[PDB]
């Protein structure tokens, strides 16, 4: 009884630990009872309960600082003992660990350990190692003595003592600034994957000698550079404890002929001596590039030495290969045969929450001011990845030492420690490292969950619902689509006049749904389409298996017909090479991978045909042009950005405007603050959108939908019944 | 018991302070 799997924590705390329920009824114990936690080596500390709803029945949540004190790795089992018996300590000695007390001196005491004891009332332990940040720097300080023992709570009536050298860390135990899983920030869902391969193989090996299942024994990791591929093999040798060894194409290459050979195997003898290992091999398509693509002896010979490497690994117990390259399709396709590389995971680019993530990691240590929205930033930094998300903070970071701490500075090595402790970083500096980084990855595709709700789109109430017919009930309640023999549609096609909310409309749901959203946009279409590169298609839907739960949009799927003449053009079909891609991998594509694709487009009379057989999008819904009380609903939603006065009618508007899409609200409302913009300016050479200038928008507002192309969209949406 | 629910109510106040 009372043994718990050691799992990771949400709340970064030193001194909570959460359970699921059903544990603090066996345990008797409540929410804020003080529990004891033993681990290894005769090693155990004081712990807070807490609950939530995200945790396992079987495991606890801790943080990282928990963990390093009991001795205990994720993936491990502790016992959990209550102790009700706790009251506060009366004398404590606490002292910092030399390894973080570096480039910096001062009172220690009143920068860090009486803030994190101040009103807290923290469990402490004699021996117990705890980290307090702030002045851009993470110092870890040791309990050495205490009145009590040996556990007490640290209160505000206690005395907290500090003097003496700094404590040279110990062997057994680790420093907690060194990189580990709650250092990565997007991409957690791909995180998730790789422990799930390697962390049993590598803490219980027995397990796996036991049972007659094989472990993964070669990772691929992709994405462009500056994501977190390294980090994250580096991140995983460090919390499951294999040893790592680093292998890059570059040095290798750098090797003399049979050189680069002999030093690739001496790379695998030593992760089989020091194993359990993790071999860590970046860009792999430098060092096994594909053999028909290159005629030097040495490269086509070390792709040989690797396929035979990575195959001793049936003899080479306890070692896990994971390898990164920027491209899947630039590696010898050899390497992912089965065994070898068989697994793949995509890192991609952090998504909007995932840099907000990042850029909250790299500020762990940073003191914020009050003005600070990294929210924002995150929305701005669009193209940004990990590298740079981290440079901007390292820069933001900067300029506010150069502001004010340089004139504090010393002649000397170190700072005071109350002088890093005092300085916050403003809204200024952000934005002036915003200014200076530059996007490593903005041409290449971002997959992410949207943040389009159905609340952002102005009338289609019926619309919206259809879509949760066709991509929420086929799983919501699949035992009503077996038990009638339903075949789930894989799609949609949008039609009708532009300016609706097609494009919002794929996004609600996939948001709704906590699916992933790929954009496939017009120009990404026309690209492939012009170069003749047609075989793109297969990594758009590629990504789509892997992103999966996701909606793959397709926008503007007549944008090659209408880049071919659109009304006249040649003599030519509607198939062309792009399209034809497209629909054999969705001939391909199952139902049960949880991919559901839309589509859409303004110009239906000329889209290939073949797209609306079964198989493909078969389902078609037309969007008309809003009605009375939508386009009041999209004039609102439009105007949320702005203060509008009182005066503005927007029923008024809205009547007025008969024929106009959403896209001509838009205008509309952009229109008239642009006019109340400029006189507020003229004014100081108001407050608030007029009516007036509203009213004088309308003088040049035009619709972008003439009567002649509404009757056409209306009568296509009649001869389809 | 009563003691502790102080450091319960430091440990709740802190986090639901971090989810803001
Ligand atoms: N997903 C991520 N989350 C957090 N930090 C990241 C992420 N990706 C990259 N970084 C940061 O960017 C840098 C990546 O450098 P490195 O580890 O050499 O990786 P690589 O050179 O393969 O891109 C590190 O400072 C790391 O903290
Ligand atoms: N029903 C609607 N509700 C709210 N906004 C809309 C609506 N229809 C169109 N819009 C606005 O018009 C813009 C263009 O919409 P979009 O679906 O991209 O049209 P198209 O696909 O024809 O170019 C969107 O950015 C959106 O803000």
């Amino acid at each position: 009884p009372n043994r718990l799997i050691v799992d990771e924590a949400i709340n970064e705390d030193n001194s909570v630990v959460s359970l699921s329920q059903p544990k603090m009824d066996e345990l008797q114990l409540f929410r804020g009872d003080t529990v004891l936690l033993k681990g290894k080596k005769r090693r155990e500390a004081v712990c807070i309960v807490l609950s939530d709803d995200t945790c396992s029945d079987e495991k606890i949540r801790m943080n990282r600082v928990v963990r390093n004190n009991l001795r205990v790795r994720l993936g491990d089992v502790i016992s959990i003992q209550p102790c009700p018996d706790v009251k506060y300590g009366k004398r404590i000695h606490v002292l910092p660990i030399d390894d973080t007390v570096e480039g910096i001196t001062g009172n220690l005491f009143e920068v860090y350990l009486k803030p994190y004891f101040l009103e807290a009332y923290r469990p402490i332990r004699k021996g117990d190692i705890f980290l307090v940040r702030g002045g851009m720097r993470a110092v870890e300080f040791k309990v050495v003595e205490t009145d009590p023992s040996p556990y007490c709570i640290v209160a505000p009536d206690t005395v907290i003592h500090c003097e003496g050298e700094p404590i040279k860390r110990e062997d057994e135990e680790e420093s907690l600034n060194e990189v580990g899983y709650d250092d990565i920030g997007g991409c957690r869902k791909q995180l998730a994957q790789i422990k799930e391969m390697v962390e049993l193989p590598l803490r219980h090996p027995a397990l796996f000698k036991a049972i007659g299942v094989k472990p993964p024994r070669g990772i691929l990791l992709y994405g462009p550079p500056g994501t977190g591929k390294t980090l994250i093999a580096r991140a995983v040798a460090n919390e499951t404890g294999a040893f790592f060894f680093l292998i890059n194409g570059p040095e290798i290459m750098s090797k003399l002929a049979g050189e680069s050979e002999s030093n690739l195997r001496k790379a695998f003898e030593e992760a089989e001596k020091n194993a359990p290992a993790i071999i860590f091999i970046d860009e792999l398509d430098a060092i096994a590039p594909k053999r028909e693509k290159t005629h030097g002896e040495v490269e086509r010979r070390i792709v040989s030495q690797l396929l035979t490497l990575m195959d001793g690994l049936k003899q080479r117990a306890h070692v896990i290969v994971m390898a990164a390259t920027n491209r899947p399709n630039s590696i010898d396709p050899a390497l992912r045969r089965f065994g070898r590389f068989d697994r793949e995971v995509d890192i991609g680019i952090p998504d909007a929450t995932g840099r907000l993530e990042i850029l909250q990691i790299h500020t762990k240590n940073m003191k914020l001011a009050d003005d600070v929205d990294l929210e924002q930033v995150a929305n701005e930094t669009h193209g940004h990845v990990g590298a740079d998300l981290a440079a901007l903070c390292s820069e933001a970071a900067l300029q506010a030492i150069r502001k004010k701490m340089d004139l504090i500075d010393l002649e000397d090595e170190t700072i005071d420690a109350e002088v890093m402790n005092s300085l916050a970083v403003t809204m200024d500096d952000f934005r002036w490292a915003l200014s200076q980084s530059n996007p490593s990855a903005l041409r290449e595709t971002v997959v992410e969950v949207p943040q389009v709700t159905w609340e952002d789109i102005g009338g289609l109430e019926d619309v919206k619902r259809e879509l949760q017919e066709l991509v929420q009930y086929p799983v919501e309640h699949p035992d009503k689509f077996l038990k009638f023999g339903m075949t789930p549609s894989k799609g949609v096609l949008f039609y009708g006049p532009p300016g609706c909310g097609k494009t919002l409309l794929a996004k609600a749901i996939a948001n709704e749904c906590q699916a992933n959203f790929i954009s496939i946009k017009g120009p990404e279409l026309l690209t492939m389409w012009f170069g003749e590169s047609e075989a793109n298609v297969r990594e758009i839907f590629d990504k789509a298996r892997q992103a999966a739960p996701c909606v793959l949009f397709f926008d503007e799927l007549d944008s090659i017909a209408k880049a071919r003449g659109g009304n006249i053009g040649d003599g030519g079909g509607a198939a062309d090479r792009v399209i034809n891609q497209i629909l054999t991998e969705m001939d391909g594509m199952s139902t049960k991978k949880n991919v559901f694709i839309i589509g859409a487009t303004n110009r239906p009379d000329i889209i290939d045909p073949a797209i609306l057989r079964p198989g493909r999008l078969d389902q078609l819904i037309y969007i008309p042009l809003p009605d009375e009380k939508s386009r009041v609903a999209i004039l609102k939603a439009n105007l949320r950005k702005s203060p509008v006065a009182k005066d503005v009618d927007l029923e008024f508007l809205a009547k007025m405007t008969n024929g106009f899409s959403g896209a001509d609200l838009t205008e509309i409302c952009q229109r008239a603050c642009k006019l109340a913009i400029r006189e507020s300016i003229e004014s100081e050479i108001v407050p608030e959108i007029r009516r007036d200038h509203f009213e004088e928008a309308m003088r040049f507002a035009r619709r972008s939908v003439s009567d002649n192309d509404i009757r056409k969209y209306e009568m296509f949406a009649q001869t389809l019944q | 018991t009563n003691e502790a629910q102080m450091a319960a109510a430091a440990a709740l106040a802190r986090l639901e302070q971090k989810q803001s």
